[PDB]
Parts: C-alpha cells; structure tokens; sequence
C-alpha cells in the first residue's frame, strides 16, 4: 500500500526534475507567444475597456488557454525546481555546515556573528537527528565529539549536536527486542524530523533561485487578472539564453562604476543648476506667451528637475533649451556655462559609460584569452608547463588527458566515497585518510612519475 | 631563535627534529614575534638573520591605511620604476611607513534587527505550515485515502507544493511588513 | 540574373555595387568588425525591442493621454490608443530620437503622474538611448581589438 | 591603459620575488616553494620590521650582521639587498 504510494510519488518526482528545464524553456515559449498577441490589444470607449481586437476572433480562447497553461507550467516548474535544485543547495549548505563545525567549531570554539542569516539558521540543522541527510559524511558529529569532547565537555557536546550517549550504551548493552512496523500511520506521521524539515524550508525560502521562480508564478497567477502582467515573463530571457548573459554582463561587470557615474552627473548637474539659480535665473522662462511667464528655474528642486531630465537629454545641453544670451551683459558667462555643460555633461560623462561598457567587453575577452591560455600551457594539477612534457611528442596532452586528467580525479574522488571503507587498499585508505583530514598533499604539486623516473623511463 | 637557526642550517637532522617536537609549544608562541630575511653577508655569502618583531609593529603593519600605502608603492615602483633604484625607493617607503607606524602607535590609546526580524518571520510562517502535521489532521487525509484513486494521489502532490509556496508567499508579505515597521 | 534584370530596369545594376566587399579585401577587415560579432549585435537589437516592447506596455497602461500627435484640437491623433500602433511609435521614433521618447512625447509638467513619467523618459533615456547603443559600439570595437 | 597596468603588477608580484627577483618556477619545483620563499625567507614586511628593528635597537648592541647592515645603510649601499641570489640557490646541492 505505502511501498506503492512512495513509488508513485517517486516516479513524479523523478519526471518533474528530468523534466524541469523543458518546462523551464516552454514557460518562456508561452510568454512570448502571450506576448505577441498582446501586441493585438485595443482600448475601446466614460470606463476604458481594453478589448482584444482582432479579425479571427479565435485569439482570446487563444489567449485565456495560453495563461493558463503559463501558471501550470510555472507551477511544474517550481516542483522540478524543488524535486533537482534544491537537493544540491540542501547538500552544499550541510557540507559547510559540517566543516566548520569540525575544522573551525563554528558553535564550540566561537559563536556566529549575529549579522550572518546562514549561520543563525544553521544553529537548528546540528540538533537534528537527520543532519548529514544529503552529505555523505556521517560520522560528522562523532568527529566533532572526538575532536572538542574531552575539553569543551562531553555532555554539552552532546547536548549541542542532539546525541544520546546514555541511550547509545544501553542499545549496545543488554537491551530488550522491539519490532518496527512501517505500516502504522502513526509511525509514518512521527517518523519524520520536523526540525530538520523547518531548516531544510528555511534555506529554500532563503535560495534565490526558488524566490525566482516563486515570482515568476506570482506574475503568472496576476496574468489572468491583467493580462498585461504576463510581460514580465519576457525579462526571463537573460537567464533562459546565456547569449544574452555575455551581452549583459559588459553592463553588469562594471554596474557599480556605472552607478557612482550616474551619481556624479547628478552631483555636476546640481553644481551647474546652483550656478544657474544663483546668477541665470531670467533665462529659464520656459512659456511662449508674454501672459504667463513658466519660469523653471524659481525654485531649486524645479531647476534641478529641468536641469536633470532636459538638458542632459538635450543633444547640446542646457543652452540647446534655454533662452538666447546674445546681448546680455553676463553673455560670456552664459556662454562658458553652456560649453562647459556640453563638454563635461554630454561628452565626457557619457564617453565614461561608454568606456565602461567597451572596458567591461575588453576585460571578459581577455579573462577568457587568459582561461585558455593558462589551460593550453600548464597542467591543472601539478603545473608544469607544457614544454617538458612536449619534449616526448604529444607529451603534454598525454600527461593531461591519461596521467593527470582532473575527470579521473573526481572518478577516484567517487570511486573511494562510494567504496567500502573496509576494502580500503593502502594506497586508498592513505588518499582516504588525507581526504578526511582535508590534507590535499597526496595531489602531485611540481612533480609527476615523469619526472621522477626521467631516468630510469628514458 | 637558535632552535629556528639550527634547524634551517640543519634541516637532515633526527635528533635535531626531536627536539624542534620537545620545543613546539615555545617555537608556536614566539613564530608571530619571530623576524626572518636573507642578506649577502661579509663572506660574499646569502646568510639568514634572525630578530624580533613587536606586536605593535605587526598592528601596525596591519591597519589597512598601511596596506593601502603598501599597495600604492608597489604599483608605482613596478609600473614607474627602474631596478637601479627599486631598493633606494623601497628603503624610502620603509622608512615613512616605520615614522608613519611609530606614529600611530603612540597616537593610539588604551542589521541586526533586520537579521532577526527575517529570523523571527522563518519560523512563524515554518510553524504555521507545520501546524498541519502537528495537530495530527491526517485523518482526514486518511478519509480520502481509503480508496486509492491516481488523481487523489495527484491531488495532494500538487497540494503539498501549492502549501509550501504560499507560505513562501506569506514569509515575503511578514518580511516585507517588518521592514516597513523598521524603516518607520 | 541582376545584370540581366537591369536591361529591363536599369536601377536593377545598383546591386553589383554589393560586389564591392567581395572585389576588396580591404573592406573585408572594415566588414569583419561588423560581421566578428553579428550574432552578438542581432541578440542586442533583439533586446532593444523587448525593452522597448516593454516600456510601451508601460505607457499603454500608463501614459496614453500624452501620446496625443495631432497640433489642432479638432482631430486628436493618439499614438497609443492601441499596442500594435503605441509599440510601432516606440520603436521608429523614440529609438531614433536623440533624448529618448520624451523628446517626442507630450510635456509631463502639471500632472498627478509627473514624476512617474519623468522616471520613465529618463530611464528609457538611459537604458536604450545610451546603454543598448553603447553595447553595439562597443561590440564593434571589441571586435576591431 | 589603467587596467593593463594593474594586470601587470599582479602579473609581477605573482610571477617573480620582489626582492630577489628570481622568477617562480624555481621556488615552485619545491611544492608551495614561491609562496614559502615570498612570506618566509624573503618577505618585504620582513624587511621593513628589520630596518624598523635595526633603527630602534642601540648601536652599542648591535651584532656583527646588525652592524654591517647598519653601515651599509647609513653608507646608502643597497647590495646587502640578495639580488639573483638566496639561500635555496646557494645551498642548492647541501639542502637537497
Ligand atoms: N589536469 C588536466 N585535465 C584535463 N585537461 C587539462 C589538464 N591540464 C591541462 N589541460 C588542458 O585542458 C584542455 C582540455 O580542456 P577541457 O577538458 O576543460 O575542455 P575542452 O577541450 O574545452 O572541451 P570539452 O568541454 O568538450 O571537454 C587541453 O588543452 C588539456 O591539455
Ligand atoms: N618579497 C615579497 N614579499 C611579499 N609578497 C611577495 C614578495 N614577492 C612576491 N610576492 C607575492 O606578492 C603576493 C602578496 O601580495 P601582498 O602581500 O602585496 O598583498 P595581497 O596578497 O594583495 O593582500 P593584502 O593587502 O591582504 O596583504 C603573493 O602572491 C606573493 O607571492
Ligand atoms: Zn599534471
Ligand atoms: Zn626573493
């Protein structure tokens, strides 16, 4: 009964995280086709009544099944979501959770910050009897008992990492047979660490991806109340094609010199409209008609406004929007001003965007080059340069792909975790060992069997 | 420091080594305070000296003014810079970096909310969709159950998602108020 | 088939001027520029239509009673009264205008909604006016260096 | 022009020792034998606290190394400064 109920649920889970990045791509096929017949939308009259115009007359049946489909599938998507991601967040967090239990006593030794939410609500995940549910290493919390228990205390050890010694020496002791019956449902509904269950919602509230996606089905479900909602969808785009991720991070590698630029036109624009209120306030008079003079320049935060929304649009400046200076007796001044508007404002200030822009592209290329090159001329591992292994032909890619392939690293690194510890051979419980201790010098760093058997090889 | 100096001018021997394991404790407490260069001696060889470095020095050196100024003069001395003068301009900067440091020395005298707030929220809005489950409601799940249909089964599978989402939902309505109430 | 065609019509012979990049290699590394990044500019110029598709979505809502194009009070000519027409009005003359659609739109002062459009010509000023253009010159020289 | 000449001091710095000028590959043929070389035998805060030492110690106290660098550096002569040298170069053959 329940061994078939889990097995369905099962094979559910498994097709929605297989499932999930086409999903994830037909969500943004319907957005735009929801989006494009959009494009076919009308006002019509005192209420507006915003109409689909359209000579078919077969789009809003079109429209309304599209918008539902789009929740739907933002729905699934967040179940892959949760059925793929969030297994790997849930395994990365109790993996660092456990290294700095054990390797910096984040919670024996010293306390957290109080400004890091991680380490707050990593306090709760320790007490839990389902702690290393996705990290391989169980034996954490013995390892922390060992490590901090004969100084720090054994009992408050225990107490901190929700271990029952005195019970663990009874069950090993002469102890009494008690029977285990799945099938109560009871049992089922207490068998499950609630504890651990509020940590592991607290990190996938907190994961940003899940607030992502939990946005995008929040702008789905507002869809059907305005269709005009469903255009948030297409800002999907830079995340769903990562052409476009290369195309935006000229912007994004440098938005924080971008920012301080937009704060310091702000900042010489609020100088220059200073200068204009205190000394060229009767040119600003912005009405044609000799019967009501719009002065724009009156106030401050109203020439600051003109200032900052005009003359920086303004192809020329300020003095391309205001009144003529010719025959004035502060005309040279007036003039100094508009050409130094123009050349800081327009000219330098934008040339500085636009140099970020083109200095962020230049920068990702050569990062790339570097990538690359670094790659082609020295060995991931041991860092030896190509040329000595290139002195046998083909020797460096020999020595890269067969004798120390970073793929065959991370098979031994596998093969090793998933093997017993007991059929552990010398050289695998050594490596093991290391691997424990977080000891990385069994890794070959400026040596190889080629070097040290030059002779004896050749 | 002549336990440092003997074991690098000897670094193959056992019982040298052994004493170094007898001397660990000391050797760890005096390596922040243990100074070390290399210079061309008298002999025309690279000999290696040994002295002491203060606490307040190493403070110091560590203020991040002083790291700036580090920083500074080594990009100007590698971009700006000959190798004729690079020890003249480094001994220069040492110099003022020493006076600044001597300086500050004897100058010297002998979020939160919002991070709990968000805490707070966590485990309200976590308890309420746990409620369910702790008030033992099940039997109304059981009631539906007692019959097995593939679209119940479907039923509750989307329904358990759809609750954790709207609790999701309700965690940024009570973040997004206790931020309105701070900011207020 | 051109040379051919352009018996019939002679203006059909303006087409072998084509030939040009072909006949020099010299405009072929003038071309490269254009050409070492032409996915890279089509994905720009893709975005600049999102962007502005979604700011007409905006005005639509929004904004339509600015979009009056018509000087005599007789005959009102609303440029965004539909999306098709408010997206095509965005796109051909806010684009190619030099300050943004503010400078093609309406004046926002005296307005319950003066800020919100202030915020919105200056952001449309900034993203596409300024940035997008500034992607594409800066695609060009990246792939001149 | 402002990046290219940042990219290159890291280059520098990570490439060869600021003292001695020897380049990495040599020290690294000892695992971590740069980063060794660069923070324990030829560290230029080692430098400076020996200079700062040297100026705040007595004269009178000064040993034979203390003294001769002291005259070298009152005289302003730099080559007590190890350049293409150390003492991994020197004892290249005894150490290993
Ligand atoms: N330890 C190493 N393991 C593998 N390749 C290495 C290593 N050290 C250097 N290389 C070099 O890295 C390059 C291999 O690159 P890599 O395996 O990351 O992917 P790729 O060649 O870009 O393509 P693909 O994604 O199809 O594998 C080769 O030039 C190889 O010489
Ligand atoms: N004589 C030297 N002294 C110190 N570091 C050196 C020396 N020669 C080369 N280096 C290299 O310089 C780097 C150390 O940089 P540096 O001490 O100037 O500051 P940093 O690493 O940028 O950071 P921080 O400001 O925190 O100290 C290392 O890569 C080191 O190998
Ligand atoms: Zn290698
Ligand atoms: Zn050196």
């Amino acid at each position: 009964f329940w061994k078939k109920i889990i097995a369905y649920q099962q094979k559910l889970l498994n097709y929605f995280a297989r499932n999930f990045y086409n999903m994830r791509m037909l969500a943004l096929f319907v957005a735009f086709a929801i989006n494009f017949i959009l494009l076919f939308y009308k006002v019509s009259t005192i209420a507006v009544h915003y109409v689909l115009e359209e000579s078919s007359g077969y789009m809003e049946p079109t429209l309304r099944i599209l918008a539902i489909l789009h929740t739907v599938i933002s729905f699934f998507c967040i179940i892959g979501y949760y059925c793929l991601k969030v297994p790997l967040v849930i395994f990365k967090r109790e993996k660092e959770v456990a290294r700095k239990l054990e390797f910096d006593g984040l919670y024996i030794t010293e306390q957290p910050s109080e400004d890091d939410i991680k380490g707050q609500w990593d306090r709760l995940v320790i007490n839990t009897q389902s702690f290393p549910n996705n990290y391989w290493d169980k034996f954490v919390k013995r390892k922390v008992m060992d490590k901090y228990g004969e100084f720090y205390g054994r009992d408050r050890i225990s107490e901190l990492l929700g271990m029952d010694k005195a019970a663990l020496d009874f069950s090993d002791a002469r102890e009494k047979k008690k029977p285990k019956k799945d099938s109560s449902l009871s049992a089922v509904l207490n068998s499950i660490d609630v504890k651990y269950q509020m940590w592991k919602l607290g990190v996938v509230f907190t994961d940003n991806s899940f607030l992502y996606l939990a946005w995008y089905m929040t702008m789905s479900v507002l869809g059907h109340y305005n269709n005009f909602f469903f255009a948030a969808h297409l800002l999907d785009i830079a995340m769903g094609f990562k052409t476009l991720r290369t195309i935006l991070s000229s912007v994004t590698h440098n938005g924080k010199q971008l920012v301080l630029t937009v704060g310091l036109l702000a900042v010489v624009v609020y100088l220059y409209t200073v200068v204009a209120f205190n000394f060229f306030r009767k040119f600003y008079n912005k009405s044609e008609d000799g019967d009501t003079p719009d002065m724009k320049c009156d106030d401050m935060l109203t020439c600051y406004m003109f200032h900052m929304y005009v003359g920086v649009r303004a192809g020329g400046g300020i003095g391309d929007e205001i009144e003529d200076p010719a025959g004035d007796e502060y005309e040279i001044y007036r003039i100094i001003f508009d050409i130094t508007f123009f050349f800081f404002v327009i000219v330098i200030l934008l040339a500085i965007i636009q140099g970020l822009i083109i200095d962020a592209f230049g920068e990702l290329r050569d990062q790339q080059e570097q990538v690359k090159e670094d790659m082609e001329t020295k060995c991931f591992i041991c860092g030896i340069g190509n040329d000595y292994f290139d002195t046998v032909p083909h020797g460096f890619e020999t020595h890269t792909l067969q004798e120390h392939n970073l793929a065959n690293y991370l098979f031994f690194l596998m093969y090793l975790i998933n093997k017993d510890e007991t059929e552990h051979t010398g050289q695998e419980s050594y490596v093991w060992k290391m691997y424990q201790e977080r000891c990385w010098e069994f890794f070959p760093a400026g040596d190889c069997f080629r070097k040290q058997y030059e002779d004896q090889l050749n | 420091v002549l336990l440092t100096n003997l074991s690098e001018h000897m670094p193959n021997d056992t019982r040298l080594q052994t004493f170094l394991e007898l001397a660990e404790s000391v050797l760890n407490y005096f390596q922040p305070f243990l100074g070390r260069i290399e210079i061309m001696g008298s002999a025309k060889r690279i000999e290696r000296v040994y002295f002491e470095i203060s606490e307040s020095s190493r403070t110091q050196w560590e203020k991040p003014q002083v790291k700036e100024s580090k920083r500074q003069f080594i990009f100007d001395v590698v971009n700006e810079g000959g190798e004729k003068e690079k020890m003249e301009l480094f001994v220069n900067f040492c110099e003022d970096t020493i006076f600044e440091m001597q300086l500050a020395a004897q100058i010297s005298e002998s979020s939160i909310l919002t991070v709990r707030s968000a805490l707070f929220a966590l485990r309200y809005n976590i308890l309420t969709l746990m409620r369910m489950l702790s008030l033992k409601s099940l039997k109304k799940q059981m009631k539906k159950v007692k019959k097995m249909t593939v679209k119940d089964m479907v039923t509750a599978f989307f329904s358990s998602y759809w609750s954790i989402f709207m609790t999701l939902l309700h965690f940024v309505a009570s973040v997004f108020r206790g931020f309105f109430r701070i900011i207020c």
